[PDB]
C-alpha cells in the first residue's frame, strides 16, 4: 500500500 | 537432502544454531503445494525457476516483473538454488506496480483474485499465499487478508520495516493471518524489523541471496525477505502433512527455536522459523 519500493 | 554452501537463510532454517552453511530438508520438497506470490510479478522465464512459475493475474498494463522484488520474493520461497521448497509450484499475481507501488484496491482485489483462482488449479497438498507488502493501517486491506486465509489458504505477511510496532500497519496487523519478522544471520532482530504482540514468527531477512529480473541474482533486506521464508516453509510442511492451511502459522510457532533471538522489545515472540528436519 504504501511501505517499500526501493529505500535501504 | 543437503544443500551444501547455502544461502545463510536456507541452513539457519534448518539448524538449532546460527552459523552452519548446509540447508537439510526431505527430499519432496513441497512437490503438490501451490505458492501464490502477490507481489510485483515473477520472471517465469529465469532458469532457477525451471518451469515451475507462472503469471497467472496482473492489473498493469503488462504481467512482467519490471523492479525485481517479486522475482526474488519468489526465489526464496521455490527457485532450485536460493528456495526453501524447490519443487512447489509458483503463481505470479502482479499487484505492484515496477516502482515498488500499487494502491489498496488493487491489493484487495488481487487477494480475492487468489482465493477464488485456487479452486481453478490442481493443488493436492495445499495453497499458501505471500505477502511481501505493506502500509498503513487499513481495515478493509486487513479483511482481504482474513478472507483469503479463511478461504483455506495459508496466508503469510511482511511485519514492515518501520522499526515499529506492526499494530499501526496493514496486511500485517491482521491477527488470523501469519505475520513475519526479520532477523539477520547472528540471532539478531533486522534493525529495520518491525515488532509487537501481532507478529508470529521470525524468519531470515538480512542479506538474503536469490533470484533477479535478467536472468540474474542479489542480495537485499527486508521483511519482504524473512516473509517466502516462512510461506516456502508452511508448503513444504503441507506436502510431508505435518500441517493444513488453517493451522501452519501455529505449527511453524510452536516447533520453532525459542529464546535464540537478541534485540527482541519485551511482547514480541522469540520464536525462529525452523523445519525440524532429521536424516
Ligand atoms: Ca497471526
Amino acid at each position: 500500500g504504501d511501505e517499500q519500493g526501493e529505500n535501504k | 537432502a543437503a544443500q551444501t554452501n547455502a544461502p545463510w537463510g536456507l541452513a539457519r532454517i534448518s539448524s538449532t544454531s546460527p552459523g552452519t552453511s548446509t540447508y537439510y530438508y526431505d527430499e519432496s520438497a513441497g512437490q503438490g503445494s501451490c505458492v501464490y506470490v502477490i507481489d510485483t510479478g515473477i520472471e517465469a522465464s529465469h532458469p532457477e525457476f525451471e518451469g515451475r512459475a507462472q503469471m497467472v493475474k496482473t492489473y498493469y498494463y503488462s504481467s512482467r516483473d519490471g523492479n525485481g522484488h517479486g522475482t526474488h520474493c519468489a526465489g526464496t520461497v521455490g527457485s532450485r538454488t536460493y528456495g526453501v521448497a524447490k519443487k512447489t509450484q509458483l503463481f505470479g499475481v502482479k499487484v505492484l506496480d515496477d516502482n515498488g507501488s500499487g494502491q489498496y484496491s488493487t491489493i484487495i482485489a488481487g487477494m480475492d483474485f487468489v482465493a477464488s483462482d485456487k479452486n481453478n488449479r490442481n493443488c493436492p497438498k495445499g495453497v499458501v499465499a505471500s505477502l511481501s507488502l505493506g502500509g498503513g493501517y487499513s481495515s478493509s486491506v486487513n479483511s482481504a487478508a482474513a478472507r483469503l486465509q479463511s478461504s483455506g489458504v495459508m496466508v503469510a505477511v511482511a511485519a514492515g520495516n518501520n522499526n515499529a510496532d506492526a499494530r499501526n500497519y496493514s496486511p500485517a496487523s491482521e491477527p488470523s493471518v501469519c505475520t513475519v519478522g526479520a532477523s539477520d544471520r547472528y540471532d539478531r532482530r533486522s534493525s529495520f524489523s518491525n515488532y509487537g504482540s501481532v507478529l508470529d514468527i521470525f524468519g531470515p531477512g538480512t542479506d538474503i541471496l536469490s533470484t533477479w529480473i535478467g536472468g540474474s541474482t542479489r542480495s537485499i533486506s527486508g521483511t519482504s525477505m524473512a516473509t517466502p521464508h516462512v510461506a516456502g516453509l508452511a508448503a513444504y510442511l503441507m506436502t510431508l502433512g505435518k500441517t493444513t492451511a488453517a493451522s501452519a502459522c501455529r505449527y511453524i510457532a510452536d516447533t520453532a527455536n525459542k529464546g535464540d533471538l537478541s534485540n527482541i522489545p519485551f511482547g514480541t515472540v522469540n520464536l525462529l522459523a525452523y523445519n525440524n528436519y532429521q536424516a
